[PDB]
């Protein structure tokens, strides 16, 4: 959402399960999947997180138990900017193509 | 034609006394490309060739139930062993080899077996090791057994920094057995080597 | 994928983009005539009772669902615990007709009564927010009929052939963690 | 038709068992479908 | 019949060889879906229970069995004696759903509670030995869901359209008696 | 199947009464049946 | 069409201020598979893709051949720094592309170029940087400069820890200018990615 005299370049990485902290550099999240993108004409950019796991499923909540998560991280980084200083990166989520929910429970406190 | 030779990769063994190839719960792969992976995984034959451990000393002393087991993977100092420090998930199967060098005078029979998820077992229990997949190695008759097993488990792709689906096993069905003319100990070696190697989720750098 | 934010048009990317392969995807739980078709409970009982479905639960599977809607159809399914016998009127009746046997009234049969009812509102659809007054809260015409016993114990709700309309915001917990919203998940015992 | 699974007709008719709709469409789904995938611009792959 | 015993190759000779003859072999009984299709008791019970078929005892017909195996798959039917109403969740539910009413409810009707439940796993096929960690035990996500009631009495879990894989070994009483075991066999009175 | 003897069928569907199975085999039946029988070498009977 | 996305294994970048891409010297590879390896020589494609470098802060004070090099290949932690410790020979191209971001109101010139044989360039040199394959970065046009190139040498397969035959360099050909609206330096990087991967020789493990 930066004025058209701000730009920037930014990375996303998807981290795998099995390491014990997340990357906090650009290139040492290289050698994970990811995307590098910069701004433009097209302020908007989509990258897909993918389902890499060793079930086929995966539970939606996350247990007491389990300190570091199961299925990993999204790591998002500023390559570098050009008089970008006040400007921001607006961030959403949606669901994907093959997005799939099952098992309905009905898990609030009533 | 008891002389078999095996490639796998830039590796061969030759053997001349074999008595076959066992191939245990199945003679192909299951898909390696399922939903889990989301068309992510790679293949990596580089990994796919022998690499080399002892197991033990068979000795005249061990007596039957004598057991002795190698939980697959190991630590492994080469491409196989970096692959599982550098993806989150991987699989694949064992072309197994395990060789007790004596000589024909020397006695005694060993048990040589692939066991899916390893539990220790029960003095009992021993008497039904067969029921996995096995060859015998008898001094008699041959040096060399072979196992070929695919890739298993409750999930599609493992961590093997957290479960070992495979264990190697040779126990002692009948002691060794020693003359004038034979040899006092044998040294049991495994030749193994990973197949069908696939990898999914590379990890970052750790500097 | 590079595209115009601004313009809000729906932007599904995928694996493929990087090398991956989109799988194949099952969605029958996430059905809305699904999902809604499943008994919930009410709560909040006298032994006069008119059936507003805005009275189950809000963070409730059925509650919250509906409420993540503006407008809704269904007919209903009902299983109600009373004493007495008990009397249902349609939508737009007197009050005071809970009293007579004319209007369907269910001996009482151990354990409950469960009865099948249709809409029967003068709208062409109902809504769970409305804005504006009928003579905040909702217009007196949305509802679904009232019961009547002697005392009611129990009731339960069931939406059926459930249509909805105009998706509205639906929240998960709030989350203090920092992280994750941790909670005990089942696990077998020892 | 939604969490109903008797593989037998109901014993009663269908003006009994439920209102009756008359007449005088899924937006979300063509939404869904109508969304961009892939990519915008030249590639270099 | 002589063969290499060290190869391992299955070998089974046959009566015929001096002269017998081998007759016609009815093998139903062992026939792995239909032996562990039916109920057996469970035994360690709380008002709150996971279903793990590994609580099934280790000497009976169907936890002998099904521990005979290494992986297995199947659906399942349970019977459970219970006081108040019982609720079950799928695999990977937070224990806190069990409270609630839109989850699978039975309420109470005597003597017993009996429903056919479908496998919810996220893996492909359980396991009954498990060589490693998830975070020896089994992994938590070997369940059939939970259940939860006032008061459990009884449960009774049966195995569907089971399927078993890689065998594993399966004992009999051990010995003492120099010969044979010896007990006593059901025989006419008097 | 097993262990059911039912001649009529289930008044649930399918979808209902089972979980239902994916797709992306008897091993043991084939190493019974693949079993040396008889003699090895030369009879004399 | 100034945009441009590019894809190496799992890893993409997307450029919306690009002036194409520039080929150096051929559009394909010379033949991989040549006596020097005796078809012992394989491909690894977990190692094709992106990995990250910090060139230099390009700043108003830097002049006219200013000069900054990176001779690849440089230390990698990832799969393709596995494979030049593990392998004694190895061939590879590169997929460049540098980006030096600051804004319009920049003024200035860089040039990027690949260069075969890196030699020290004395002043007069710089003059020619441009008979080697290369593209400029010029605020008021591009962020991003792009350049690919082949593999190439005396010898078909090469030792990288005894020669480096690429050496990507950045030259200030007009100094950077500031305005009230500018940004006051900009920081340039490279992302590359090794091309058509290939090993042969494998070494022993060093444990």
């Amino acid at each position: 959402t930066g004025s058209t005299d701000s730009k920037a370049r930014y990375m996303v990485a998807y981290v795998p399960p099995g390491v014990e902290t997340p990357p906090d550099t650009p290139e040492k999240a290289a050698h994970c999947i990811h995307a590098e993108w910069d701004t433009g004409l097209n302020s908007k950019f989509t990258f897909s997180i993918p389902y890499v796991s060793a079930a086929d499923y995966a539970y939606t909540a996350s247990d007491v138990a389990e300190t570091t998560n199961v299925q990993g991280w999204v790591c998002i980084y500023q390559i570098t900017h050009g008089k970008a200083e006040q400007d921001t990166l607006v961030v959403s989520v949606s669901a994907g193509k093959d997005f799939e929910l099952r098992l309905p429970i009905d898990p609030r406190s009533q | 034609d008891r002389i078999l030779t095996t490639r796998n990769g830039h590796t061969t063994s030759t053997t001349q006394s074999s008595v076959g190839v066992t191939y245990g719960y199945s003679t192909q792969e299951d898909h390696v490309s399922g939903p889990n992976t989301s068309g992510l995984e790679t293949r990596v034959v580089q990994a796919e060739r022998f690499f080399k451990k002892h197991l033990f000393d068979w000795t005249p002393d061990k007596a039957f139930g004598h057991l002795e087991k190698l939980e697959l993977p190991t630590d492994h100092k080469g491409v196989y062993g970096f692959l599982v420090d550098s993806f989150a998930y991987m699989r694949n199967g064992w072309d197994v080899e395990v060789s007790a060098v004596g000589n024909q005078f020397n006695g005694g029979c060993l048990l040589v077996a692939m066991v899916p998820e390893w539990k220790e077992f029960t003095p009992r229990e021993k008497y039904q090791l067969t029921l996995f997949p096995h060859q015998f190695i008898s001094p008699r008759t041959n040096m060399t057994a072979h196992i070929v097993v695919p890739y298993l488990g409750v999930n599609r792709y493992d961590q093997y920094k957290k479960h070992k689906p495979w264990t190697l096993v040779v126990m002692v069905v009948s002691p060794l057995t020693t003359n004038t003319v034979s040899a006092g100990q044998i040294k049991v070696y495994a030749n193994i080597a990973p197949t069908h190697v696939h990898v999914a989720g590379e990890l970052p750098s750790k500097e | 994928t590079t595209t115009t934010g601004e313009s809000a048009d729906p932007v599904t990317t995928t694996v493929e983009n990087y090398g991956g392969e989109t799988q194949v995807q099952r969605r029958q739980h996430t059905d809305v005539t699904f999902i809604m078709d499943r008994f919930v409970k009410i709560q909040n009982l006298n032994p006069t009772h008119v059936i507003d479905l805005m009275q189950t639960h809000q963070h409730g599977l059925v509650g919250a669902l509906l409420r993540a809607a503006t407008y809704y159809f269904s007919d209903l399914e009902i299983v109600v615990r009373h004493d007495g016998n008990l009397t249902w009127v349609p939508n737009g009746a007197p009050e005071a007709a809970l009293s007579n046997t004319g209007n369907p009234t269910a001996y009482l049969k151990a354990p409950f009564t469960r009865l099948a009812l249709p809409y029967t509102a003068p709208h062409r659809v109902l809504a769970t927010v409305y804005n504006g007054t009928s003579k905040a809260q909702l217009p007196a015409s949305f509802n679904f009929g009232a019961i009547q016993a002697t005392t009611i114990h129990e009731l339960l709700v069931r939406m059926k052939r459930a249509e909805l309309y105009c998706p509205r915001p639906l929240l998960a917990v709030e989350v203090s963690s920092q992280d994750r919203h941790k909670q005990k998940i089942i696990a077998p015992a020892k | 038709s939604g969490n109903t699974g008797s593989i037998i007709n109901n014993y009663y008719m269908q003006q009994y068992q439920n209102s009756m709709d008359t007449q005088l469409n899924d937006w979300f789904s063509k939404l869904a479908s109508s969304a961009f995938s892939g990519l915008f611009g030249a590639l270099l792959a």
